[PDB]
C-alpha cells in the first residue's frame, strides 16, 4: 500500500536504493568538449542526444566522437541519440536575430527563399513554398507556439501573403508555424530528415527520436528510411500533438519507445490534460515493456539559476512515479551555465523518488494484467522478477544478447539492480534507456565461446560484488538460454553468492 | 452555465458569402468551463432533415475540422477575449441552406456528434437560392 | 489498481465527477469587495483566508462582514479562517516602498522602535528587540527567506548592528527574518497573536491557521489561548520549519487539521525532501482522518498571467493525487489580476486529477490499515462507503450535528458526494475543509424537531436532486443516529430516489 | 474458489485428469500369486504391504520375491512396505518387531509401517532399530490412539510419514472426533510436505460384494479432498473377493475428487503459509509449480536423486503430473507414495554418466510424451541442478515439446 | 567520494579565539551528493576513545545545533561557494582541549552519532593551556 509507505517515510534518514531511471542529456556549446562529457557522464548521463534542428554535419560528428573518446576514456557505454529536426513549418532567420510586432500592424510572409535569412519586422519567410495557395484570407497561422496569430488579409504577391498581426510578441530565429486549418498533410519524414537519417546510420548512432510521429504509418516510414545496416537502432517515436496521443496505442505497438513532449503537447492541449495524458502514456509504455521517456520543461530554470524551483522538481519526481524510464535535459546540459549540477540534481530527484516507491505495486500490478496462459518466454522473466521479491535477491542478472529479455525483466519493475551480461556492444549502448539495466560487454573475439555460460556469469556476479550491489551471502536471480536451445532465455537459477 | 447567441444569418445568391457569430456569456462554475476552455462545434439542420454536424474547433483554435460537403470552402475560427466564435461561408450553395447552430462541449475538443454537446444556440436561418 | 485505469484515461473525453477537494482562497485587494466575493464563491471558494501577517482590525473586520453578505446573497455557508502572523522575525517598512543592497555595502540593522516606516538602504529595523544582544560578530542573518544574507561585524550602540550585505537582491517590505543562530527561545503565540486570537473568537471565525507549529504543546497553548467561546473552532497547525514534520505525529493528534506550507518549508530543507515531507504529511493526515492542506507556491505566475505553468499544474494535481483535502491560493487571490480565473482552474485541476485517480485505491488502503475488531462507529462509516461503492450509489447522506461523522465517512474517500445535513451553521461552515463533503442546515427553530430524523433527509435528498447528484431511481447511502441513544451515528439505510 | 468450483461441475462431462493420489494394497491369500500381483499393479497399485502381524518368514519372502518379479515384467517400480506388529494384546519395538525389520532391512524394503506410535522418542528407536544398512528407508509413524493425535507434531518432525488408522482410532475417542483428527492430521503432514495415507475402514464392503455402499466411497473421497496422499486398502485385496475391481474403484474414486478438488486452493494455501525471505530451495520448487500454473504446463520433470525436490514440489499441489528422473532405484520405489509422481530409472552405469544433465532431461520428456501427458506444443517445466551447486535442485527451465 | 580538508588547530590560550577550517574536494555521483548537498558535523576527541559531538549545521547553513558544553561560544558556520565549513570556537578553555574532526552525513540533515556520518576529516589538534 502505498498509503502505508507514506506514512513511514522519513526526510531524515539516509537514502538507501540504487538508482534505477536513466538521465538523457542534449549536448551543446556547454558540453561538446571532451572533458566536459567525461563531467556529464560521471554525474550520471547515460545516453547523449543530438539536436538535428540545428548544426552541420560536421558539428555533429564533433559530438559523436568526443562522446566516443570521453565514454572510452571512463570505461562507459553512453548510448548516442539523433533527434531529427522533422518534417515541420518554420520560419527562417531574421536581420539581427530578433524581430517584434505590435498589434494592428501588418507583416509581410512570403515563401521567395531570397529573404529567408533577411527577415524583418516587415517582411520574413516560411518554409512551406505553398503556404499562399493553402491558407485562404480570413485565415489564422500561428507562429511560435500559438504565441503569434496572424489573420491573412490579401494573397498579395505570387508566393506572399499580407496579415494582420493580433497580438503583440517578440519573435527569434527559426520558430514553428502551425495551420490550425488542418489541410496540411505533412510527411513522416523531410528529404533533410531522410539524409539526416542516413548520416545516423552511417556514423551507429544508437537510437532515433522521431519527431512530430502522429500515426503508426510514420513510425513505419521512419523505419524503412533505415537500410537494414540501420535496423537494429532502436525508433523512439516524439508525441507531440493531439494525433500523436489519438493514436497512442498504434504508435506503441509500432515503435520500440516513446518520448513524452509535454511542451509541444501543450500547445495544442490543456495544461490539466497534458498531466493526465502524461500518465496515459507513460502507463501504456509500461505495460507494453517499452522505454519511455519524459522531454520538456524538466528543470529549465537551471539553465541560468544554480537551483530549481520546488514546483519544477516535483514536476520531475512525478514523472518518475508516474512511471517514467528516462529523464531527458534540453537546453539544460545544451546551452546551460549549470551542466554538470543539474545533471546530479536530476539523479537525487530519482532516487528520491525511487525510495518513496512500494517496492510491489508495479511488479504486481503489471503482473495482474496479463491473461493466462503467458508464453513460456514471458512467464520465465516474470517467474524471475517474482523469485526475485520472495528470496529478497540483491540483483537480477540476465544475460541477453539482443536485449530482449533485460526489457522484460525491467518490464515488471523489480526491486534491486538488473545487470545484462551482453556479448553485442550495440545492446551495452541501447539498454542505457530502460529502467534499472546496468550492461557488462563480453568480448566473445577477445575470448572463448562460453558455451557453459560459466565465464559471463562470473563477470556479472564480479560486476555486481565491485559496485557493492551484493556480498559474500546474498542471494541472485541469474537467467540465460539453455545448452539445447537459443535465441531468447528459457531458464533460470537461484545462487548464493561465494567469496 | 454558458450562453450562445447567433447572429449573421440572412439570403444570399448562390456563390455568395456569409459570416456567423456566435457570441457566449456565463460559466459552468461547478467545473469552471468558459468558452475559453471549451470546445465549440458548428451544426445544420435543413428543413425536414437532422442535425448536420458542419465544423468544429478546439479550445483555443488551434485544431479544426469540417465535414466533408464544406471543406475548403467554410473557415471556422474563434476570438476568446471577445468570447465569439466565427463561421466563414465561401461559395455558398443551395444545399448548403439550413438552420445554423453553434454548440459548446465541455472538453478542450469538439466532437462530430450533438448530444456530446452540452449547450446550444438558438440558431440562425440561412437561405441560399439559385443564381 | 492504478495501472490499470491509466491505461484506460482518455485526454478527450469530457470528465464527469463532482468535485471533492475544496479550495481555500486568501482575501485581498483584489477581492475584499463584496462583489468580488461573490464571484470567488461562484468560482469555487469554500473558505475565505486572512493573513493577519498585514492589516488592521478595522479591515478584517470588513473582510468577514463582506463575505458574510456575499454568502447570504449566494445562500451559503463559507467558513471564515484565520491565519496568525506568528512568531515571526519582521522587518520594519521601508520606505518609498523599496530599497537595494549590493555585496560588500555596509548597512545598519537597529531595534529602536523608531525607523518603522523610514527604512532605507542605510539603517533599518527588524522585530526582535533582543537581536544586539544574541547575534554576535561574523554571525549570519538571512532575511526574506534566506535569499539575503547578512554578516553581523560591528557592536555599535545598544539598539543598533552594523552588517555586511553578502548579496545581490532587492527587499520588498515588512519581510520575515529566520536567523539560523540558536537561543532564539521561540513563543508560541505572541502577544499581537493573543489579541489577534481574541478579536477572531469574538467575531466569530471558524477557524485558525495556527502559524509556525513545532511541537505539539504549542498546539494547546493555541487552544488554551481561545477561551470557552472558542472551544469550537478548529485548529490547523502550519507545518513549516523543520520541527514540524519532526512532531508531525504529535501535533496530528493534537490539531483538528494540518496546512502543509511548502515554500516556508523549502527555506530550511532540500526540495526533493520537501516532496517526500508532502507525501508523509499528507499521507498521515488521511489515516488520522484530518483535513491536510497545500498551501504556498499553488499558481503563484497567475498572479499576473493569464495562464500557469504546466509544472505549477502538475504540483497542484500532485497535491491532489498525494492525497489532499485542500488546496489554498494566496496571491494568486488576494493581490492578483485573475481571481476568479485562478479559482476556475483549481476547480479544473481538481476535477481532472480527481478524474484520474483510481476510484478505490484509498478505500481499500485505509480499510486494511484497521484493527479487527472495529469500533460500532468505525464500522459504521466504512460500512457505507464500501456499501456506497456496491450499489454505485450517487450519495452519501449523512445527519450529523458536529459533523465528526462526516468526517469520518470522508476519511474512507467515497467516490460520490457526501451531503451533511446539520443543525448548526458553525458545522456548515467548519465541513468546508474535508472532502467531498456539502453541507445542508435545518432550521430547528424555523420548522419542526425532525426527532423521527425525516425532515432533514428530506431536506438531503432534496438539496442532491437540485444539485444535480441524484435523480429517480438512484441509490443514496443515509447513514444517521437511531432514537434510544445519542453521540455519534450507528444506523444506516440504502434508499431508492424516488420522484 | 472451491465454491465457484462446485457450481460448475457436472456430473455427464467425461473427466479427464492424470490420477495424483496413490493406492497402497495389503497382499494376503487373494493376492500372492505372481499374476494376481500383476493384476493388481495393472489396475493401480502402487506399494504392496506386508502385515507382520501373520505370516512367516518364508511367507514374506514369498511375497517380496513375487512382487519383484511381477513387477519386473510389467517394467514397473513398486514400493514394498513392512507393517510392524507393535506392543499389541509399554516399549516401541517389541524383540519380534525388531528381528522383523532387520528382516526388512536385509531383504530390502522401502518402508516401515511403525505400528502404535506414540512418541517421537519411539519413531526414533524404530530408526536406531533400522541401523546404517536401513539408514534410508522411510519410517511411516502409524497414529492409532490418542497419544499419537495429541503428539502429533513431534511425530511429524521425526517421521517420514505418518498414517491414519481411523478404526484404530476409532476405539478410544467419538467418531466426530475421528473426522477432525483425520483433518488436522492430514493438514499438519501436507504443510510439512511429508505423505500421509489413510488406513483401515476403506472400502471394507468391497471385501465380498461387487460394489461398494455411498457413504464407503464418499469416505474415500474425504479423504482424498482433506489432503491425503495416499489411500490403503486392508483386506480387501488380501482376503477379498475383487481385489482387481476394488483397486480400479479406487483410482475411480481418487480421480473424481481429484477433479472435483480446486487446482489453486492448495498451492495459494501452502505458499502464503511461507515466511517472506524463503530459502533458496524452497523458491525455486514453489515458483516451478507457480510457473506451471501461470504457463499451464503439463508435466513438471524434477531431477532428484534422493527425491527430496520431488517431495517439496509435491507439497505445492501442481495441476499436472511430476515426472522425476532419478539415477537411484529405491527412490523410484520410495516415490510411489508421495502424490502426483512418477519416476523414470536412468542407469548411470548401463548409459554413459549423464553429466551435462541433459540425456536424462529427455528421458523425463520421451516418458512424458508415451504416457499421454504432454504432446507436441505443450509446455513443461524443468527443475534441476546446475554443475556447481552443493547437492539440491537451484535452476529451472521451461521447455515446449518437440516433434521427436 | 567526498573529502574533507581541515585547518587553523594548535595553542593558545584560556579565554583566546581560534577559526578552525575544514574545506571539501569532490563529489559522490553515486548519489549525487556534493558538499552543499550534505551537512557537516564537528565532533572532538580528547585523551581517549570517547569521540563525542560538538556541533552541527545542515546543508545550506539555514539550522545549528550545538552541545550545550560550548553554547554561546562557538560558532558553525559554511561557505558553499568556497566548500568550507569553519568552527569558530572563542572565548576558550582546558576543557575543549582535543582534536577535532569534521564530517559529513548522506543528508541535508545532522547526527550527533558519528557513525551516521560517511566521510571525515582528519582531525587537528587544539590545546588550551592555562
Amino acid at each position: 500500500s502505498q498509503l502505508q509507505h507514506n506514512i513511514g517515510l522519513s526526510i531524515f534518514e539516509p537514502v538507501a536504493k540504487h538508482r534505477a531511471n536513466r538521465i538523457i542529456c542534449t549536448i551543446g556549446p556547454s558540453t561538446q568538449s571532451v572533458e566536459a562529457l567525461k563531467g556529464l557522464m560521471k554525474s550520471g548521463m547515460s545516453v547523449a542526444r543530438m539536436n538535428f534542428s540545428h548544426g552541420s554535419y560536421e558539428y555533429h560528428q564533433t559530438t559523436i566522437n568526443n562522446v566516443r573518446a570521453a565514454a572510452a576514456e571512463l570505461g562507459l557505454h553512453i548510448g548516442i541519440a539523433l533527434d531529427t529536426k522533422g518534417p515541420e513549418i518554420r520560419t527562417g532567420l531574421f536581420k539581427d536575430g530578433e524581430a517584434t510586432y505590435a498589434p494592428g500592424d501588418t507583416v509581410l510572409v512570403t515563401t521567395d527563399p531570397a529573404f529567408e535569412k533577411i527577415g524583418t519586422k516587415e517582411k520574413f519567410y516560411v518554409d512551406y513554398p505553398q503556404l499562399p495557395n493553402v491558407v485562404r484570407p480570413g485565415g489564422l497561422i500561428y507562429v511560435d507556439d500559438g504565441v503569434l496569430t496572424l489573420r491573412v488579409l490579401s494573397k498579395e504577391d505570387d508566393c506572399t501573403l499580407k496579415c494582420h498581426v493580433n497580438n503583440h510578441h517578440r519573435l527569434t530565429d527559426r520558430k514553428g508555424i502551425n495551420l490550425p486549418g488542418c489541410e496540411v498533410d505533412l510527411p513522416a519524414v523531410s528529404e533533410k530528415d531522410r539524409k539526416d537519417l542516413q548520416f545516423g546510420v552511417e556514423q551507429g548512432v544508437d537510437m532515433i527520436f522521431a519527431s512530430f510521429i502522429r500515426t503508426a504509418d510514420q513510425v513505419r516510414e521512419v523505419r524503412a528510411a533505415l537500410g537494414e545496416k540501420g535496423k537494429d537502432t532502436l525508433i523512439i517515436s516524439k508525441i507531440e500533438n493531439h494525433q500523436g496521443v489519438q493514436n497512442i496505442d498504434a504508435i506503441i505497438e509500432a515503435s520500440d519507445g516513446i518520448m513524452v513532449a509535454r511542451g509541444d503537447l501543450g500547445v495544442e492541449i490543456p495544461a490539466e490534460k497534458v498531466v493526465v495524458a502524461q500518465m496515459c502514456i507513460i502507463s501504456k509504455c509500461n505495460v507494453a515493456g517499452k522505454p519511455v521517456i519524459c522531454a520538456t520543461q524538466m528543470l529549465e530554470s537551471m539553465t541560468t539559476n544554480p537551483r530549481p524551483t520546488r514546483a519544477e522538481v516535483t514536476d520531475v519526481a512525478n514523472a518518475v512515479f508516474n512511471g517514467a524510464d528516462c529523464v531527458m535535459l534540453s537546453g539544460e546540459t545544451a546551452k546551460g551555465k549549470y551542466p554538470n549540477e543539474v545533471v546530479q540534481y536530476m539523479v537525487r530527484i530519482c532516487i528520491e523518488a525511487q525510495s518513496a516507491t512500494h517496492d510491489s505495486v508495479m511488479f504486481n500490478s503489471i503482473k495482474n494484467l496479463q491473461k493466462i496462459p503467458m508464453s513460456p518466454e514471458e512467464a520465465v522473466c516474470s517467474s524471475a522478477v517474482s523469485s526475485a521479491f520472495e528470496v529478497q535477491a540483491k540483483a537480477i542478472l540476465v544475460l541477453s544478447n539482443t536485449g530482449r529479455s533485460a526489457r522484460l525483466i525491467s518490464k515488471y519493475r523489480p526491486n534491486c539492480p538488473i545487470i545484462c551480461a551482453t556479448t553485442r556492444l550495440l545492446t551495452c549502448r541501447q539498454l542505457n534507456v530502460t529502467r534499472s539495466v546496468e550492461s557488462v560487454y563480453y568480448d566473445v573475439d577477445a575470448h572463448g565461446e562460453d558455451n557453459d555460460r560459466e565465464k559471463r556469469v562470473q563477470l556479472g556476479v564480479d560486476w555486481a560484488k565491485t559496485k557493492g550491489y551484493v556480498s559474500a551471502g546474498d542471494v541472485m536471480v541469474i537467467v540465460h538460454a539453455d545448452h539445447s536451445v537459443k535465441g531468447y532465455p528459457n531458464q533460470t537459477r537461484l545462487v548464493r553468492v561465494r567469496e | 452555465q454558458v450562453q450562445l447567441q447567433e447572429s449573421g444569418g440572412g439570403l444570399v445568391q448562390s456563390g455568395g458569402s456569409l459570416k456567423l457569430s456566435c457570441a457566449a456569456s456565463g460559466s459552468n462554475f461547478s467545473s469552471g468551463r468558459t468558452f475559453s476552455t471549451d470546445a465549440i462545434g458548428w451544426f445544420r439542420q435543413a428543413p425536414g432533415k437532422e442535425r448536420e454536424f458542419v465544423g468544429g474547433i478546439s479550445w483555443n483554435g488551434g485544431i479544426t475540422d469540417y465535414v466533408d460537403s464544406v471543406k475548403g470552402r467554410f473557415t471556422i475560427s474563434r476570438d476568446n477575449a471577445k468570447n465569439t466564435v466565427y463561421l466563414q461561408m465561401n461559395s455558398l450553395q443551395p444545399e448548403d441552406t439550413a438552420v445554423y447552430y453553434c454548440a459548446g462541449r465541455d472538453s478542450w475538443y469538439f466532437s462530430k456528434v450533438p448530444d456530446e454537446y452540452r449547450y446550444w444556440g438558438q440558431g440562425t436561418q440561412v437561405t441560399v437560392s439559385s443564381a
